[PDB]
């Protein structure tokens, strides 16, 4: 069989199966455990079995292929990978490997693969001859991508708030920055629902940084796409890896020109864990922050981008502001110019309560020409101009106001323009 | 043979706008169908509206670019038959405006555009005169042929795409968008 | 085969040429790795080979030899200088040297250079006998560098308006201060273009400090001259590292009596840079800045000028203004009287989408009878002294309608006399 197909099954019915074939004590054991010791005994009944997980290259050559239903907890589970076929098959970090499988050998604690017949969700001799992701020249964001789902749900007007204050672009780099108790966590939400109700084709994928696990287990029962995340009891070193992890999961998907989006919370903590990870340079800047500390953070935020020949990876990350701690303010400064799409939320618009607390006159998208067609950018020039002298609390008031009525964004341009 | 560079440039642009109105008609029919489909192909729709909006604009450049290049070609012909008439019946015509015409052969730079101006003038009720008792005229027999394959008067079709006028910050942005259009096209 | 038409071709050519010369992979790696492959099977092919480059000199004669293509990256591609060879031809940082280059032998990874037989695009005899550019006696510039495009163009109109705003010479020392979102860009394209349509014979080169890819790749794919760019992925010292390449390359090639024109996007990135790469002095300034660390990017802003002997270098640096970060305005403060020459954009044009977007009564040039003649002076001066009343927003749209009916500035200057 497939290792995802018993790794994601539930500990309930994972007991069952291992009492039913009878195997003498499976209760005190984790989910790697239970799965190790099961796939050992039907490694030496003698069924042919198979694998699947991502590679990954430790300091010394050595591989691991882990799997992404375990939020990449590394594991005896995790698949042997020798230098031989890491070398024969030019592999290297984000590739997704499937196949052959062996059990370990005497004296080896981790499942070996005996070969590879389906790599990258293509055929392996294929996948050798590709391009490298670096060796691709970028370009701005020119494929619309509508949050709007047009269901006339009741959370759906959020999402139609953001196709009113800033674009999605295909390919895009974007922030969106927020203060605590803003509903950075329900706008994620939304983005991803739409996400996968609008566009199934994109591959979509959410990462957290080291949240609190409640909202984690709502995201695994919420989001059609994968989502990897890691709650706070892990250090910072398992954040920055699983972060590199990601990051090289998705730039070889856009190798094969897939359009990959990646949604970010967030960004000042991973930015914080680097800093606790990366050793000081001697240079410790304001706010307790290395100089080298953020350059990693950069790297993975710059990584988006949209490419001639095809594929795209789309970033959107959540930036922490007002939260007491200064070096907070420091990232979140020198993070000011980076992204194309930048989304502002406040505490302002929150304690009116009303939803979404969306900034709509400092939030904005630059280089929106290319995204979508002239007139719709003379009707949301119109608007901006319409709502922009008066206040924010007011201008999120009326906006729901003359929203909810409607049923579509063009409705709601025609319904402004005839008054 | 400037002439013949007039005409064969002007059928060129006939051609081109023909073209362009033809992939414009077709992306239009294939997004009208689209619509009519129930699969939500968003992402294509949005593109396909694009494709669209920047055909629209390129349709309308070409019909002004055909417009542009028959006047040239109506001008050029103009000139060349007035011409020869004229260095036909010049003497007659001289002698019909002596006044003003001698004048301007030697005095003052304003006198002289005054007498310019009465000999315009004279020749205005001249040719409403002609005109209004109204007999019917004919080209001249090559640029009758020639002008007969390029028509009087430009097709309503290359007027009316061309009654909308584009900003210069649409201008360069279309085409911009049109570049892009080309390469994806090269994908 | 020259490295440096190999390293125009793009990388499918590469992967291309590396099959049919029987070289495995070759796929999955950097643009360096595969060019030092192919240029390793290409001396192990035994004909000749030669390169050129731009010189660095480390701190110990360690001399490499990079190249502009990859914007100055150190990579396996750069070509290594002996001391040896520093002495024998007395070269120094910023040298253009192209002649014969090696293949290593064991021990080492780096070409060689068998000989010179170009220095700084002249004899490598005659390169030695110059002066260096810190003994030439500066002085005002004297030749004015029109902008004006004369094709009868759209975009031109905003080089236009440049005429009209603040006059361009050779040696000028100038600073765009613009606020986010004014159209720095493509004003800085529309400058770029003019360069190299009216000015040919001019060296043009354009700098950009921390930028996006996706504009560095709208950069490079539409100015005539070469451009060097460093995205915010790399770190700080990567930063100064092509801020002083491109300046010592400057230096370089004005000292030949060349006319030398550099484009800064922007001198604020490059002062961050230098902030946060120059060890503390020990005395910090307000937005936490380095007394001695704006030190050195005066230097890079203060070459610029005009040379008695000949040639001349023209410095056009973008600054940052109403960023919401103090660094910003604290270095605006340390660089407002040192530029001969300023532009003043305001958001308050870009607000209502007129563009240029220019603050005509606050930008200006100094001294300009020295650049331009006086019957076209008192014409400026008249049009300045009707324009001084009304505000921006209406000087700027009174300024493009009047120049939109006429053709060319001596048509306008005509139209406004007449009337
Ligand atoms: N669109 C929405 N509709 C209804 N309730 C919303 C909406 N957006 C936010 N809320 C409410 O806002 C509150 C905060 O939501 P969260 O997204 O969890 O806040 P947050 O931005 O994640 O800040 P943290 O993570 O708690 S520090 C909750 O009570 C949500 O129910
Ligand atoms: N001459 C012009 N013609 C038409 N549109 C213009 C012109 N100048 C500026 N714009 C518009 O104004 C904006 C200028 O964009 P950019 O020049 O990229 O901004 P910027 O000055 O580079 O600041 P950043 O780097 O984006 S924060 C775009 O939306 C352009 O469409
Ligand atoms: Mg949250
Ligand atoms: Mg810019």
């Amino acid at each position: 069989m497939n290792l995802t197909e018993l790794k994601n099954t539930p500990v309930s019915e994972l007991i069952t199966l291992g009492e039913n074939m009878g195997l003498e004590n499976l209760a005190r054991m984790r989910k790697q455990d239970i799965i190790f010791a099961i796939l050992k005994q039907h490694a030496k009944s003698g069924e042919d079995i198979f694998g699947d997980g991502v590679l990954e290259i430790l300091q010394d050559g050595f591989g691991f292929l882990r799997s992404a239903d375990s939020s990449y907890l590394a594991g005896p589970d995790d698949i042997y990978v020798s230098p031989s076929q890491i070398r024969r098959f030019n592999l290297r970090t984000g590739d997704t490997i499937s196949g052959k499988i062996r059990p370990p050998k005497e004296g080896e604690r981790y499942f070996a693969l005996l070969k590879v017949n389906e790599v990258n969700f293509d055929k392996p001799e294929n996948a050798r001859n590709k391009i490298l992701f670096e060796n691709l020249t970028p370009l701005h964001a020119n494929s619309r991508l509508r949050m709007e789902r047009g269901n006339g749900s009741t959370e759906d007007l959020t999402a139609r708030v953001l196709d009113l204050a800033s674009l999605i672009g295909r390919g895009q780099r974007g922030l969106i920055v927020a203060p605590p108790k803003a509903g950075k966590t329900m706008l994620l939400q939304n983005i991803a629902q739409s996400i996968a109700y609008n566009h199934p084709d994109c591959v979509l994928m959410v990462l957290l940084i080291d949240e609190r696990p409640e909202e984690v287990t709502e995201m695994q029962r919420l989001v059609k796409g994968e989502v990897v995340a890691s709650t706070f009891d892990e250090p910072a070193s398992r954040h920055v890896q699983v972060a590199e992890m990601v990051i090289e999961k998705a730039k070889r998907l856009v190798e094969h020109k897939k359009d990959v989006i990646i949604l970010l919370d967030s960004i000042t903590r991973l930015a914080r864990a680097y800093n606790t990870v990366v050793p000081a340079s001697g240079k410790v800047l304001t706010g307790g922050v290395d100089a080298n500390a953020l350059h990693r953070p950069k790297r993975f935020f710059g990584a988006a981008r949209n490419v001639e020949e095809g594929g795209s990876l789309t970033i959107i990350a959540t930036a922490l502001i007002d939260t007491g701690s200064k070096m907070d303010e420091v990232i979140y400064e020198e993070f000011k110019g980076t992204g194309n799409m930048e989304l502002h939320l406040s505490r302002k618009i929150a304690e009116k309560r009303v939803f979404p607390a969306i900034d709509y006159n400092r939030s904005g998208t630059r280089k929106e020409e290319l995204l979508t067609t002239q007139e719709e950018l003379q009707k949301m020039w119109i608007l901006r101009k319409i709502i922009h002298p008066m206040g924010e609390i007011d201008a999120m008031e009326f906006l729901i106001n003359k929203l909810a009525m409607t049923k579509t964004n063009d409705d709601f341009f025609e319904m402004m323009k005839r008054s | 043979t400037a002439l013949q560079q007039a005409f064969d440039t002007c059928q060129n642009n006939k051609a081109a706008w023909l073209q362009r109105k033809n992939e414009l008609a077709a992306a239009e029919q294939e997004y009208l169908r689209l619509l009519s489909g129930e699969g939500r192909n968003v992402s294509r729709l949005d593109e396909l509206r694009n494709i669209i909006e920047v055909r629209k604009w390129q349709v309308n450049q070409a019909a002004g670019r055909y417009i542009r290049s028959h006047e040239a070609v109506q001008h050029i012909s103009i000139r060349d038959r007035l011409n020869d008439f004229m260095q036909q019946h010049g003497t007659a015509l001289a002698a019909a405006l002596a006044p003003e015409l001698m004048g301007y052969s030697e005095l003052t730079a304003i006198a002289r555009n005054c007498a310019i101006q009465r000999a315009t003038d004279a020749l205005r009720e001249a040719l409403l005169s002609w005109l209004a008792k109204g007999e019917k005229i004919n080209y001249s027999a090559q640029d009758s042929d020639i002008l007969t394959t390029i028509g009087f008067r430009p097709d309503v079709a290359s007027v009316d795409d061309s009654r909308e006028k584009f900003t210069p910050a649409q201008n360069m942005i279309f085409s911009r968008k049109s570049a892009q259009l080309a390469s994806r096209q090269s994908v």
